[PDB]
RNA sequence: GCGAUAACGAACGAGACCUUAACCUACUAAAUAGUGCUGCUAGCAUUUGCUGGUAUAGUCACUUCUUAGAGGGACUAUCGA
RNA sequence: GAGCCAGCGAGUAUAAGCCUUGGCCGAGAGGUCUGGGAAAUCUUGUGAAACUCCGUCGUGCUGGGGAUAGAGCAUUGUAAUUGUUGCUCUUCAACGAGGAAUUCCUAGUAAGCGCAAGUCAUCAGCUUGCGUUGAUUACGUCCCUGCCCUUUGUACACACCG
């Protein structure tokens, strides 16, 4: 062990575990660069942990993520949230608490999701209706 | 001005987002203004976002929706017609092709084009039950503006080779100029034309 | 710093590997690739009908490359779509087994895939180099 | 609550009998010993005899 | 020194935890190593059946559940001791089985 | 809304009547004290009692209140 | 100023002047307007962080929390070295220890309870080892009108918040719920002595007294020109003198 | 024309189904011309209501 | 519920309760979970690096991720009306 | 064609057979030889489907839609004729957004999309659950349909369907 942190990040059921150890600016997704995963549109959500604060926070740290679960959008949101958490935890235990306070202020001034995970779950399906709230059609006479 | 080359390469345009948050890194959310002050406190463009997909909690509290990007508002309003419910990636692709096609046609900023179209597509006189004609609230005028724009586009794109983003573009152009060639602007004629008789 | 298959978009990677493997002309394209259909839950043959098998072979070879010890059933379920069952609702159906078996066996004889211990086919030692070098050309552009 | 239900086979038909008993929770051993909303604040032993500056040793 | 495995399941959590602590105490009077306990995810046997004994009324359903909890502990000890370690723990409601 | 039922209110009244000097104006200290004083069989009920007791104390400071 | 909560703990060290470890209730004790500058945030506490004092070596810190553990941190590296466990109650003060179990347990260097002296009756309050070279005696205090010392300093009109000691181990000042500050041979919370003067700087709820948000810690500085005390309004309000 | 009137105080929700609500408006040019009107949609204080005439009174509608 | 009172004291229902969803890098353990390190390897590059593979013996370490038991956590807490 | 992202569950051994992986044949349905699993161990990361990309089509009952019908290949079953169901070729019907009416719904909700479990030799356009994508509009009212409490009238009490 040289310099490492371990943080996660979640959404609907998608879970992303980060591995931010000391490195050379390498930022990967399951072994692939931030420049592509599957999509072409939503890349900027996971660009946000970078463009808000600049690339210089990642000069000597290398990050690995093992996202599994949920769906494409859920995985993207979980990944970017986990990246933000990992960067903050690195600044906490290694770099500077004042630095992490400035970073989390940037995040919370942009999006509370970056630090505060969304606590929403699919409400269970009830008998007498196809959905949680939707009901079978009523036929008076 | 800042060279931060790391182990993985990051493209030139993505190295243009450090100094201005931009929708698709192509439009500026710092110059567009609203013609009238009664449609300002219920719209937020002073908070640029790269994408029209945040999926915020804008239905929880009472006026939680007031703090919603106009781009997400329009994009969400395109998710209708039933078969298109819960297809938001398709809608964001449509809106980016929109912004592009408007910019190829317009000389102003398409953000400004849409903001003007929306602030000029909210009818001022509409009536409730004869119906006693009353003056509509700001947020309501806004939401019928976006709703009518998306409708007009949707029913123009039905049985038409002109694609959905193209119909959206034409509707936005016609509603931006204030001319009675847009589906919303002609409805903006009918609502007041009926409502005046109702007083 | 080099480059591998994980650094490239899938579309162009499978495009290049398929067109190259077609350029060689040593892959045993089955004599039925013009009559047969890709899936029982499919309604038409591939449109680019004279070279679709090479596209499928490139995609399959990359699919083993990214993993280990996959078999014919897993690939059949991977390439199966949603049948149009008529008035009845949609459903996942498995793709063609004979096509996939012949494809992996031809990839065997070109030495691109090997028969792994206790089930499945891994990738061959030379196949790793082939795919990596063919990936390194696209990223230079 | 413990319930026993029986079918009493009479001459004219079947009678049904139900017997519910609400045992006191005090005799409950392998479970709760009081109702949920039963609260058992106790008395006080605060009162005592004091003096300002004592140190007995 | 062997690889005796103890695995035990029940429907009641408290009795199972008491008997597991009992086998821990019994292996702690001696000095048998205790790799576990390890807790398998609980099985929930769900039965959804219609309340009405016929077909009349509003459509209401009962969701009956049986819950099954399994635990494993790996003991490295001579084959003699694990016999008593297990057969002296016959606490009701917990079915225990021994495998090498 | 959150209207406190009669069980919590009577519990708080008897706490204040029988242990006034010990009770404080802090919800956390009141929690740890009501754990020691009463034998509520639920965390939620204990918390509601203790918090409403804290509110009652914070009212009592500004003059006597009728009922205690 | 960075605490999100109520700053209840303050201590100083005679080995590293300008080092301030301000506590709080927000699970974090922090290393330290434009004057107060934060240094490091210590992560690993479950609940209210009652008090912390810098060890005599001038390097580490000994933390207490309402989660029934004494937490031994590492200031220089931001690590914790030992997690003392065994008090069945919130802890709020060989090293002596006080907790809601109404029992004092003794913890050694690695940390393994070895002595279990007992004899109080209600929530033994803050305890301090006497800096008296004459004897290793301790003046303990509790909430049962008892300041028994290991000498019974009893007879109070109620529970007592805490105790403080002289820099030579000769005088202790008992104050808290007992409005009068009884001293042997309103509500006070943060009374402490000084090693350089003749003062009685405390932090009563009503106000500050010598000889609204509230200061639970009013520790003296090392140099003797500071009396800053962290109120519940999240700021410590540096005071020069 | 379109006169601009800023609602300063919020009344109850009148109307048949309760959709409409009474509002008291002011004017940034004719300041002491507070006139009661009724709004179709949601309303808050300080919400400027761009009207089209200001010579009519709305009190209660069916 | 606060209160008003020819009532006073009660009881059921409601609420409590139980199950489940959300939080815990804070205890306890995972060879049927995982992360690392270390062997034996492969493709790229040869800077010790980037991607992986295998070893339930390496008689490796640990518990962020997952599992489950013991608990904690909201009480509308603080503040303005 | 290419990308191949969940969650809830279920499973047997002298069967009359369970989930079934791998290998090999056939376009497919399906067949066969082995292997694992009484199961956080294998089936299974159930690589689900909507969805994303790049191509063909190009406003039309047209590559929309997949009825009805013939031929053929299998599977379960003692027995498929009144097609059990699965697959292949061909046949290519109504239907261009629906009258008077009427149902459901407030946030991870509606709608979309599949998936598993029950029924089960075979058969799911059905229910019971589960997750994936994920909205517009209120956050009010008693106009309608009703419900609760008080006052009031009553020739009602089978209680205004009096």
């Amino acid at each position: 062990s040289t310099q490492s942190v371990q943080t996660f990040g979640k959404k609907k059921t998608a879970t992303a575990v980060a591995h931010v150890k000391a490195g050379k600016g390498l930022i990967k997704i399951n072994g692939s660069p931030i420049t592509l995963v599957q999509p072409e549109i939503l890349r900027f959500k996971v660009y946000e942990p970078l463009t808000l604060v600049g690339l210089d926070k990642f000069q000597g740290i290398d990050i690995r993520v093992k996202v599994t679960g949920g769906g494409h959008v859920s995985q993207v949101y979980a990944i970017r949230q986990a990246i933000a958490k990992g960067l903050v935890a690195y600044h906490q235990k290694y770099v500077d608490e004042a630095s992490k306070n400035e970073l989390k202020k940037i995040f919370a001034s942009y999006d509370k999701t970056l630090l505060v995970a969304d606590s929403r779950r699919m409400e269970p399906k009830k008998f007498g209706g196809r959905g949680a709230r939707a009901r079978f059609q009523k036929s008076y006479r | 001005l800042q060279v931060v080359e790391l182990a993985t390469t990051i493209p030139l345009d993505v190295q243009e987002a450090q100094r201005e948050v931009k929708l698709f890194n192509k439009w500026s959310f710092e110059d567009v203004e609203v013609k009238d002050v009664s449609l300002v406190d219920y719209i937020q463009i002073r908070n640029p976002v790269f994408v029209s997909h945040t999926a915020g909690k804008y239905a929880s509290k009472r006026f939680r929706k007031a703090q919603c990007p106009i781009v997400e508002r329009l994009t969400n309003s395109l998710m209708m017609n039933g078969r298109n419910n819960g297809k938001k990636l398709k809608a964001v692709r449509i809106v980016k092709h929109a912004l592009e096609i408007i910019h190829v046609l317009t000389e102003q900023n398409p953000i400004q084009v849409v903001v003007d179209a929306i602030v000029n597509s909210g009818a001022r006189e509409d009536s409730t039950r004869r119906r006693q004609a009353v003056d509509v609230s700001p947020l309501r005028r806004v939401n019928q503006a976006i709703a009518l724009l998306t409708i007009g586009a949707r029913e123009a794109s039905f049985r038409n080779i002109k694609t959905i983003a193209e119909c959206l573009a034409e509707e936005l152009i016609n509603a931006a100029k204030g001319s009675s060639t847009s589906y919303a602007i002609k409805k903006k004629d009918e609502l007041e034309r009926v409502a005046k008789s109702n007083r | 710093p080099g480059v591998s298959v994980r650094d490239v978009p899938a579309q162009d990677f499978i495009n290049a590997y398929a067109q190259f493997l077609q350029r060689q002309g040593k892959l045993e394209v089955p004599g039925y690739v013009d009559i047969v259909k890709t899936s029982a839950g499919n309604d038409l043959p591939p449109q680019e009908a004279e070279t679709w098998f090479y596209k499928r072979a490139a995609s399959i070879a990359r699919h083993i490359y990214l993993r280990k010890q996959v078999g014919v059933g897993a690939l059949n379920k991977l390439y199966g779509g949603a049948k149009n069952r008529g008035f009845r609702p949609h459903k996942h159906v498995d793709a063609s087994g004979s096509i996939n078996r012949k494809c992996v066996q031809a990839l065997q004889k070109i030495g691109v895939l090997e028969i792994s211990p206790k089930g499945g086919r891994r990738i061959s030692e030379n196949g790793q180099r082939d795919l990596d070098r063919i990936a390194a050309q696209t990223l230079e552009e | 609550i413990d319930i026993a239900i029986r079918h009493v086979l009479m001459r004219q038909g079947v009678l049904g009998i139900k017997v519910k008993i609400m045992k006191d929770p005090a005799a409950n051993r392998f479970g709760p010993r009081a109702l949920p909303d039963a609260v058992k604040i106790a008395e006080a032993k605060d009162e005592d005899e004091v003096i300002p500056a004592p140190t007995v040793k | 020194i062997h690889k005796i495995r103890i695995t035990l399941t029940s429907t009641k959590v408290k009795q199972l935890e008491n008997v597991s602590a009992n086998i821990i105490r019994n292996a702690a009077q001696y000095n048998i190593v205790k790799k576990g306990p390890v807790r398998m995810p609980t099985k929930v046997l769900k039965i959804t059946t219609r309340k009405t004994p016929n077909g009349e009324g509003s459509k209401t359903w009962d969701a009956y559940e049986m819950r099954i909890h399994k635990r494993v502990i790996d003991l490295q000890a001579p084959a003699s001791t694990v016999k008593r370690i297990t057969q002296i723990t016959i606490e009701p409601g917990v079915d225990v089985e021994v495998t090498i | 809304g959150r209207v406190r039922t009669k069980t919590v209110k009577r519990a708080s009244k008897v706490l204040i009547e029988r242990f006034y000097p010990k009770l404080t104006l802090d919800f956390e200290t009141n929690k740890r004290l009501t754990s020691e004083i009463a034998v509520i069989q639920s965390k939620r009920l204990r918390n509601k009692i203790a918090g409403y007791t804290t509110h009652l104390m914070k009212r009592i400071q500004k003059g006597p209140v009728r009922g205690i | 100023e960075g605490h999100n909560g109520w700053v209840t703990s303050l201590a100083t060290t005679p080995a590293h002047p300008d080092l301030l470890l301000s506590g709080s209730r927000d699970k974090t004790l922090i290393k330290w307007n434009q004057y107060g500058i934060p240094k490091k945030s210590f992560k690993g506490h479950s609940h209210i962080v009652q008090d912390v004092t810098i060890s005599a070596d001038g390097a580490y810190a000994l933390s207490a929390s309402w989660d029934r553990t004494l937490r031994l941190w590492d200031l220089e590296t931001g690590e914790t070295t030992q997690r003392f466990v065994g008090h069945k109650g919130d802890v709020l003060s060989q090293i002596v220890s006080a907790s809601r179990d109404k029992t004092v347990k003794v913890w050694n260097t690695i940390g393994e309870c070895m002595a279990t002296l007992t004899g109080h009756n209600d929530w033994v309050s803050a305890v301090r080892i006497s800096p008296s070279d004459q004897s290793s005696t301790v003046i303990s205090a509790s909430w049962d009108k008892t300041v028994k010392s290991w000498a019974d300093f009893i007879g109070h009109t109620g529970y007592i918040s805490c105790i403080t000691l002289s820099p030579d181990g000769s005088l202790c000042a008992s104050a808290g719920k007992d409005g009068v500050i009884i001293l042997w041979d309103a509500e006070v919370h943060a009374l402490a002595f000084s090693p350089n003067r003749y003062w009685l700087a405390a932090a009563t709820t009503s106000g500050i007294k010598i000889f609204d948000p509230e200061a639970i810690s009013l520790a003296w500085s090392a140099d003797g020109q500071n009396l800053f005390a962290g109120y519940t309004d999240n700021v410590i309000r540096v005071w020069q003198v | 024309p379109v006169t601009l009137a800023k609602v300063i105080k919020v009344l109850g929700r009148t109307g048949s189904r309760g959709g409409v609500t009474q509002v008291r408006v002011e004017f940034l040019e004719d300041a002491s011309r507070t006139i009661v009107r009724n709004v179709k949609g949601p309303v808050r204080e300080n919400d400027i209501l761009c009207l089209m005439e200001s010579e009519r009174e709305a009190r209660r509608l069916r």
